[PDB]
């Protein structure tokens, strides 16, 4: 064949967590699929940010720390729209027609990261400064 | 026997022996040889 | 005319041995062009003793 | 069974005329100049010649007598430089202040100040290798008895030479016997390693112990008794541990307890002398006795019972391994490069042990407090760990070119770690970078927020820590240990984890080692450079016969200098030059290790105790906020400590000096060759034999380049000597001078 | 007085050496017994340093500010034994490392197998070859007026152009 | 021909072998029939087994179909082996041996592609084709 | 990809030809004698440029040059 | 304050869109 046969490759119960994240699942739309990853990513880039920062302990903290969790996000959907541009030239059509092989939602895919890559950033921010 | 002292390394060293004691006893018996007396 | 056993310099400048002597082993009597097999005292590079030259580039010191 | 061959191969001086006789293409003459290299690298290769897979055995068994009798040769060395050249009767009057000399300089050019006012009355160069404190411990008191052990190591040299000459050129046993390893394991556990510890129990207890326990007391070495007149005289061994008036007789009703006087646990330092408890070490070998001849009961022979190797390796297989061990015991008798391999790796691997247990637990008296050496022992036992760990990547590869064979090896566990070798790699891959960035970038961090003026913003203990805490539960787990889990110990098994410290004559024995963020630092940056070792010398072994890139690195050879510039280029593909490539990696894995335990001693360990009870160290506990950055490592560590090799001049350490500088010159000549190529230096040759031709004087041998590999090669051993040397100097020329 | 040095038999800069040089061994033979054996390493060891000095107060050594004796080739006779006697000393020994090999290399090329020649060394050659080197500064002298010394650029290999 | 599928040698195993290039771009493919049951090293891992065959094994590359070949030919003294390269990703079928015969050997029809009427010195200058678009070394 | 020139001198040895990794030579009737061979390079397309046949040539100046080019897929020797 | 406001454009806003478009340029097929 071209893979090797282990005990656990292709096992079920990683299976599960892998054929169902939203990036290899069945039915979302490309719009709403990178919601969900933007949703994810954005949560906790602001963790490392406001109790690991040049100030930690002012007013402060984590309102500035949180600022550059979207302002990490802001350079990640340049990176996704760069990828854009140098691997869908075109979205020349390919294998599979996924988000990924062929593109055909990728600004939509774009677009979708940074919106939770906004709304969960600063939902910590209110879950942190306040609550 | 004597073939294997005309071989290249045995002779690569016991000539630098006799040589380089030549200028041991030579240091040792006159001391500062800097400049010529 | 160069026969067996005769001792060359070499005109092939694109050769290590170029201008150096050689004791030649053979004519091939025929028309295979570059027939001179002249065997050298030195060995090249990637370790031959002899080599194919043309007569038009063998010489004949004796 | 023992089978023989009598005289294959007399006694002839005439093959010593020709070299290369052993080889085909060697024993016709050199055309080139390259066959003296092509000669002397290949003369201890064995099997690149020899296709016999009995006679190339003999050839092995033959020269392991030879290289028994040249440490025997060394040994009586040391031993008979111990008598006459030394000042060792004089130390034993005064342990704490004179230095070890031997090795006296001759009275001539210039060299006769290292024969600097070392004590006693003596004059010589100042030794760091421990031998004092190792005849110290053997109960050597006299110099007439370093002078017999000299002859008797030289008569023990000759007849470990003659040996070998006796098992090849005269009896040359068969590969039947040689495969025999059930039998080898049984004997070389029971008679090398049981009676090994046997007999020096043996020794300390009738001989060490007395006069060891005398000097602790320290009445004279004069008037110590000789060590045979304690068997003769049944009175004066038993005025002290006066067991031996009990005889053998407590040994033999099975009443042990009654020698629990000199066969103890003591189990601390011995306060006097820094040491370990000789009683203990005696006790010690005695439990290794029992423990190795019991372990040599074990393989089977003629004699029916026994665990045989082939029935343990198969069913020992699991679901996620195959077929597991099957045909694991058929290479390690067919192939002797796969048997260097793992003998290398727990044979270095077994001496950096031997370097860290050592500074911890001091064996012998008056090494611990005598800083000059047992740092020595340290970085020496290192140093030479690495470089074995690195021959047994070396010899693993080589097993993988030429002894390896996939038909025999079927889904087993040689056929399964082939067959996942990138999954290996790559994951060995990650976690080497994982390691650098997350240990060498918290130094650039460290680095920065120093700069920038920022040190609530570093690593350190004032600042984010980095807290060691499974490292501080380890060593309170052991610190706690003597009288909970321990009971019968007195003390813990060492200082090292916890407890009071210790002090002989002015200077700390041993005090516990603390590890805070500088501590959790730097054992990461160990780990570090650990891992990438391993990954330059495991992808080494494992793409050794082909990979994606070259499907037949197989045939090609374990030392090829490259495929030439296809594929983009393939310089260095070979298994060789990731041994190569490794070295530096070992040099630089090792070169941390020792800067990480020569600065944590002299600045939290080592050091000038008071009489009031305090511990001003040497280097001033700058280890916790200098060494966390890279100006404090070269600042406080390299450029400070390195103030008294350089201002060695003039003095006798001024030999020093100059290898501190002679060893810098070689390293910078390694560079060369490193950093250059072998299409450059052949056609210097040419323009060169044209002026040698010119004045019609040439040599017949005409010259070539050296290989490109024998210039990777001296490259690495000139980097080595260079590195190294440098290393050796600073270390000698710092701690002699503060310690 | 060609460079700016005194003749450092008047100097106060060569003598403020034996000094810190004798004061610093006399400091480590102080606390010896004076019947030791290191003691005649201290004794004798000042009187090395003494015949130095001694050799070079009389030679006519030119010492500067600092009392170290500095060396003049461009060379005069009043400082031709500092670099030129012993560089005639030097080229005469020179010549016959030179010849030797020289005249060696060219006894054992006209042979069989010199090849196995470079790896022995023939003392029915070696010692017939340091007898040619013995006439060296006579040999050459008349092996490059009768042309046997050099060759001519179409006997010696040509890299390409 | 290829026959695909001919039964593969019962092998599973190796990370090392036949990746994702094999699924956009050209991979490779080698023939022969196994006269025993023999093991040998893949150029991926080392073994699989020569069934009796009808024996083949989709390779990364060209190199590894034909170093098999060099292995196979000595080791087990068959040189019947066949190998391709494939249909739609890939271009050519049947690469070697491309006459029938073994290249190595000589065979009347080839045709001397690449080759200079002379010798290497003999080649012209750099100096001489300069904003010249003649290849230096080609007739 | 890489260019592979055949000179003239070639002995018809076939030592090159048994060296090339990813057979990109063959031997080919020769008509100056009707008796002898010479290498040929008809796949080019697959020269990796290892150098391995120039390392077969017996002749003082070899018959076989590899002058390295364009690099590209096959080439590089990529299975990715 | 142009020191205040200057350099991360320049040493970063700047940056940031010319090694996009230098990127851009370079992975571009006809
Ligand atoms: C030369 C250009 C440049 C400039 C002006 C800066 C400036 C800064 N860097 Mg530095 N940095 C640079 C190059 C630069 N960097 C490079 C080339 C490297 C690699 C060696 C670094 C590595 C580095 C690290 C590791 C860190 C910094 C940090 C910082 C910040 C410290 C003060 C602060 O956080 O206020 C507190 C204020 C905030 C955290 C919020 C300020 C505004 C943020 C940045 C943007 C908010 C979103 C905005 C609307 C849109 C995104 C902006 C983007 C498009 C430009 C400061 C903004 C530290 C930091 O805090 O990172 C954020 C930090 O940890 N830098
Ligand atoms: C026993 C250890 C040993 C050591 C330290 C050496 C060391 C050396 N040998 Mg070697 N060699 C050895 C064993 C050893 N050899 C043996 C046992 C033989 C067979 C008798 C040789 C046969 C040999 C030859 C033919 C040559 C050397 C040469 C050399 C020298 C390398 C070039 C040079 O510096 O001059 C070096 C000193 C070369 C040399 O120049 O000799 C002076 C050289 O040409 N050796
Ligand atoms: C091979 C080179 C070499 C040469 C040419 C010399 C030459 C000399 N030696 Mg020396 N020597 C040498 C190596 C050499 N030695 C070595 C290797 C040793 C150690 C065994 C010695 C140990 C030695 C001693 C103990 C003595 C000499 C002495 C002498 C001198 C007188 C010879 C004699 O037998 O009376 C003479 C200048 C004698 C001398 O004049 O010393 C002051 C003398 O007493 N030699
Ligand atoms: C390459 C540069 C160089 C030069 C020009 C010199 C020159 C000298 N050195 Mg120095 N030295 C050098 C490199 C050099 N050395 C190196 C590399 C070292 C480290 C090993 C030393 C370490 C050193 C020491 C320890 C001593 C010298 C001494 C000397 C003096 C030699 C006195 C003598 O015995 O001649 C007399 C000459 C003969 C009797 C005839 C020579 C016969 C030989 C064997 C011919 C060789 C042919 C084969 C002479 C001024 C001595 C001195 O007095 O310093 C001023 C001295 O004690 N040198
Ligand atoms: C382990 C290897 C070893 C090494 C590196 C040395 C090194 C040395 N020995 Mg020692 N020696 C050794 C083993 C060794 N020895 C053994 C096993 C014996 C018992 C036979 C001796 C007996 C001995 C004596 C009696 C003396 C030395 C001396 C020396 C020093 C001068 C060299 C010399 O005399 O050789 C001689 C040269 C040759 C054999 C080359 C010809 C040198 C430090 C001398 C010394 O220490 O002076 C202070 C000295 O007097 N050695
Ligand atoms: C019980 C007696 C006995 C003792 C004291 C030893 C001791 C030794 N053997 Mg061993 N050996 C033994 C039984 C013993 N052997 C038997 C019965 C066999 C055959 C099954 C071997 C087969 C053997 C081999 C093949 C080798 C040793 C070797 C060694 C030496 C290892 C070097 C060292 O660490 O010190 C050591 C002297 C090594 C050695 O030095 O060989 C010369 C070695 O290569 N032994
Ligand atoms: C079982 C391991 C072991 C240990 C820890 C010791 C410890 C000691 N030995 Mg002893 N010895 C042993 C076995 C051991 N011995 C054996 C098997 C022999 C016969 C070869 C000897 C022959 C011997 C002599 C002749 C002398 C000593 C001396 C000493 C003391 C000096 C320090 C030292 O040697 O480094 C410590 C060494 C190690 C930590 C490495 C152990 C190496 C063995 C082979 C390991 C065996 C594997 C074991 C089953 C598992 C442990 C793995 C790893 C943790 C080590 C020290 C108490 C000297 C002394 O008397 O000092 C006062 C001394 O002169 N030993
Ligand atoms: C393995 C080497 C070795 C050797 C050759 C000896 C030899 C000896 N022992 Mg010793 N002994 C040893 C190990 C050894 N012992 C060990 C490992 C222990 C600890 C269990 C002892 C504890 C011991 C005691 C208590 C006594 C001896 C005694 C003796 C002597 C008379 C025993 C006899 O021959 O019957 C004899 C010289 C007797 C003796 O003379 O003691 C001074 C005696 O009383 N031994
Ligand atoms: C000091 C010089 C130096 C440095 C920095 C490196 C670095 C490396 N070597 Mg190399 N190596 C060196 C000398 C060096 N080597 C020499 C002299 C040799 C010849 C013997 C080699 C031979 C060698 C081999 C054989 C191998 C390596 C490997 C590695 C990598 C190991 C994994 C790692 O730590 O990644 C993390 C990277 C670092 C720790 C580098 C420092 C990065 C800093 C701390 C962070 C960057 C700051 C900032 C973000 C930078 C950008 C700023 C800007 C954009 C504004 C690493 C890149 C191995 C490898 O590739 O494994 C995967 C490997 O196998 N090297
Ligand atoms: C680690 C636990 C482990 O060793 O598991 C044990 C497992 C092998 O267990 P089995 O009982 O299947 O194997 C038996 C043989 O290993 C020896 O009898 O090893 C592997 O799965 C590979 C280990 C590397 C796995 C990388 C992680």
């Amino acid at each position: 064949i071209g893979h090797l046969s282990t005990p656990i490759s292709n096992s079920s119960a990683v299976n599960g967590l892998l054929a169902n994240l939203p990036a290899y699942r069945k039915g979302l739309t490309p719009r709403l699929r990178g919601l969900e990853i933007g949703m994810a990513h954005g949560y906790f880039l602001t963790g490392p940010f406001v109790e690991l920062g040049p100030l930690r302990n002012t007013d402060g903290g984590i309102l500035y720390g949180s600022l550059s969790a979207v302002g990490l996000v802001v350079i990640l959907t340049a990176c996704l729209a760069l990828y854009g541009k140098a691997n869908f030239s075109g979205s020349s059509k390919s294998k599979d027609a996924t988000l990924w092989e062929s593109g055909e939602g990728w600004s939509d895919f774009v677009s979708g990261w940074l919106i939770g890559g906004a709304g969960s950033v600063g939902f910590a921010y209110l879950l942190l400064q306040y609550i | 026997f004597s073939k294997y002292l005309s071989t290249a390394p045995v002779i690569g060293t016991l000539t630098a022996f006799f040589l380089a004691g030549l200028l041991i006893e030579i240091n040792r018996f006159n001391p500062d040889l800097l400049v010529y007396p | 005319m160069v026969q067996r056993g005769s001792k060359v310099r070499i005109l092939r400048k694109e050769s290590y041995w170029y201008q150096e002597i050689g004791t030649v082993a053979s004519i091939d009597q025929s028309g295979i062009k570059y027939p001179v097999i002249v065997r050298f005292e030195k060995v090249n590079y990637s370790n031959v003793n002899s080599n194919n030259f043309s007569l038009d580039e063998v010489v004949e010191v004796e | 069974k023992i089978v023989i061959d009598k005289d294959p191969v007399s006694t002839s001086f005439d093959k010593w005329a020709v070299p290369g006789h052993f080889s085909r293409t060697l024993a016709k003459g050199p055309k080139t100049t390259t066959w003296i290299w092509n000669l002397h690298a290949d003369v201890h290769d064995f099997d690149s010649y020899t296709s016999d897979l009995e006679e190339v055995s003999r050839k092995i068994f033959s020269a392991h007598f030879g290289h028994l009798a040249v440490v025997f040769i060394w040994l009586s060395g040391a031993y008979f430089h111990g008598a006459r050249f030394s000042n060792y009767e004089a130390w034993l009057s005064n342990p704490t202040t004179i230095k070890p000399s031997a090795q006296v300089v001759w009275p001539i050019v210039g060299q006769e100040i290292l024969n600097g006012d070392v004590g006693g009355g003596f004059q010589g160069i100042q030794i760091t290798s421990g031998l004092f404190q190792m005849w110290r411990a053997s109960g050597i008191t006299t110099e007439l008895q370093l002078y017999v052990t000299a002859i008797g190591a030289l008569v023990m040299a000759a007849l470990m030479l003659f040996a070998g000459w006796f098992h090849y050129h005269k009896a040359a046993p068969k590969l039947e016997w040689f495969q025999n390893a059930e039998s080898m394991m049984n004997h070389h556990l029971g008679g090398l390693f049981g009676l090994g510890s046997l007999s020096w129990a043996g020794h300390q207890i009738h001989v060490s112990l007395p006069v060891n326990k005398l000097l602790d007391s320290g009445v004279s070495p004069q008037e110590i008794p000789l060590p045979h007149e304690f068997i003769l005289n049944k009175d004066l061994i038993a005025q002290l541990y006066p067991s031996f008036g009990q005889g053998l007789t407590p040994f033999f009703t099975l009443n042990w307890n009654e020698y629990s006087d000199f066969l103890t646990f003591k189990g601390g330092l011995n306060p006097v002398t820094g040491g370990l408890w000789l009683s203990d070490s005696a006790h010690h070998h005695l439990a290794i006795a029992v423990l190795f001849i019991v372990a040599g009961h074990m393989y089977r022979t003629n004699w029916g019972i026994g665990h045989s190797m082939k029935e343990m390796y198969d069913s020992h297989k699991g679901p996620f391994t195959g077929e597991g061990h099957k045909g694991v015991y058929e290479i390690f008798t067919n192939s002797w490069h796969a048997q260097l391999s793992l003998n290398l790796a727990l044979f270095g691997s077994l001496s950096i042990i031997v370097a860290h247990h050592m500074y911890s637990m001091p064996p012998y008296p008056y090494l611990a407090t005598d800083y000059a050496t047992s740092l020595c022992l340290f970085t020496h036992h290192v140093w030479i760990g690495g470089f074995l760990i690195v021959g047994a990547g070396a010899h693993a590869a080589i097993f993988m070119v030429r002894d390896y064979d996939p038909a025999q090896n079927y889904n087993n566990l040689v056929d399964r770690v082939l067959r996942h070798r990138d999954a290996i790699i790559s994951h060995l891959n990650w976690v080497c970078i994982f390691l650098g960035f997350h240990s060498f970038g918290l130094y650039i961090h460290n680095d920065t927020m120093r700069a920038l003026g920022r040190p609530q913003d570093m690593f350190s203990d004032a600042a984010i820590q980095l807290q060691p805490v499974f490292a501080q539960w380890v060593q309170g787990v052991n610190s706690a240990a003597a009288g909970n889990t321990a009971p019968n110990a007195l003390a813990n098994a060492s200082y090292a984890f916890g407890g009071d410290i210790v002090s002989v004559g002015g200077k700390v024995a041993m005090m516990p080692i603390s590890l805070g963020t500088a501590d959790f630092l730097v054992h990461h940056i160990h780990a570090f450079t650990i891992h990438v070792t391993v990954l330059i010398l495991l992808k080494g072994v494992l793409f050794a016969r082909n990979s994606r890139l070259i499907p037949d690195k197989a045939n090609l050879g374990f030392r090829f200098p490259c495929d030439g510039p296809g594929r983009g280029g393939t310089c260095q593909v070979s298994a060789w030059d990731h041994v190569f490539l490794g070295l530096f990696w070992m040099y630089n894995s090792l070169s941390v290790v020792l800067f990480h335990f020569s600065w944590k001693m002299q600045s939290d360990v080592w050091g000038n105790v008071t009489a009031d009870g305090a511990v001003s160290h040497i280097t001033g506990n700058n280890f916790a906020q200098g060494a966390i950055t890279i100006n404090g490592w070269l600042r406080d560590f390299l450029w400070a400590q390195a103030s008294q090799v350089i201002q060695s001049y003039g003095s006798a350490l001024s030999a020093y000096g100059l290898m501190f500088l002679g060893a810098h010159f070689i390293w910078a000549f390694s560079l060369m060759f490193l950093f250059s190529g072998r299409g450059y230096w052949q056609e210097l040759i040419e323009s060169i034999v044209w002026a040698h031709n010119k004045l019609k004087f040439a040599p017949s041998i005409q010259p070539r380049a050296l290989s490109i590999t024998q210039g990777r090669a001296v490259g690495v051993a000139h980097y080595l000597l260079g590195g190294i040397a440098t290393t050796w100097s600073f270390f000698h020329a710092r701690i002699i001078s503060v310690g | 007085d060609v460079a700016g040095l005194i003749p450092c038999s008047q100097s106060d800069a060569f003598e403020r050496r034996l000094k810190n040089t004798t004061q610093r061994l006399e400091n480590r033979l102080k606390k010896y017994e004076p019947g030791s054996a290191p003691a005649e390493a201290l004794q004798k060891q000042i009187d090395k340093t003494q015949q130095r000095f001694d050799k070079y107060r009389n030679s006519g050594l030119l010492c500067g500010a600092d009392g170290l004796p500095h060396l003049i080739t461009d060379g005069r006779w009043s400082h031709a034994g500092e670099f030129t006697i012993p560089g005639l000393l030097f080229l005469y020994i020179a010549g016959f490392i030179g010849w030797s090999g020289r005249s060696y290399l060219q006894a054992v090329a006209a042979s069989d197998n010199s090849t196995e020649k470079e790896i022995i060394i023939d003392i029915p050659v070696a010692l017939q070859s340091v007898s040619k080197g013995f006439v060296w500064p006579l040999a050459a002298l008349q092996e490059f007026s009768s042309g046997k010394l050099t060759a001519r650029d179409e006997e010696i290999t040509i890299s390409p152009r | 021909t290829l026959n695909l599928n001919a039964p593969t040698p019962i092998f599973g195993g190796s990370t090392g072998g036949l990746l994702r290039k094999a699924e956009v771009e050209e991979f490779y493919s080698i023939t022969w029939t196994g006269k025993s049951e023999t093991v040998f090293e893949l150029p991926t891992g080392g073994a699989a087994i020569m069934r009796a065959g009808e024996n083949l094994l989709r390779l990364a590359r060209k190199e590894q179909c034909i170093a098999l070949g060099a292995q196979l030919k000595d080791k087990f003294k068959i040189t019947d082996y066949k190998i391709y390269r494939v249909y739609p990703s890939g271009e050519v079928q049947f690469l070697h041996p491309k006459d029938g015969v073994f290249p190595e050997k000589v065979n009347p029809g080839r045709v001397a592609v690449g080759s200079n009427k002379r010798r290497i010195g003999q080649n012209p200058d750099p100096a001489k084709l300069k904003f010249k678009g003649q290849e230096t070394f080609d007739s | 990809a890489h260019t592979v020139k055949i000179y003239d001198t070639c002995i018809g040895c076939t030592q090159c030809v048994r060296a090339c990794p990813t057979d990109v030579l063959e031997m080919v009737p020769w008509d100056g004698c009707r008796a002898n061979q010479i290498a040929s390079a008809p796949r080019t397309e697959d020269c990796v440029g290892c150098k391995r046949c120039e390392s077969a040539c017996p002749t003082d100046f070899l018959s076989i040059r590899v002058y390295l080019g364009a690099e590209t897929t096959r080439s590089m020797g990529l299975g990715y | 304050n142009l020191p205040s406001i200057l350099v991360p454009m320049v040493g970063i806003v700047l940056p940031a869109i010319v090694m996009a478009l230098l990127f851009v340029y370079i992975e571009t097929d006809e």
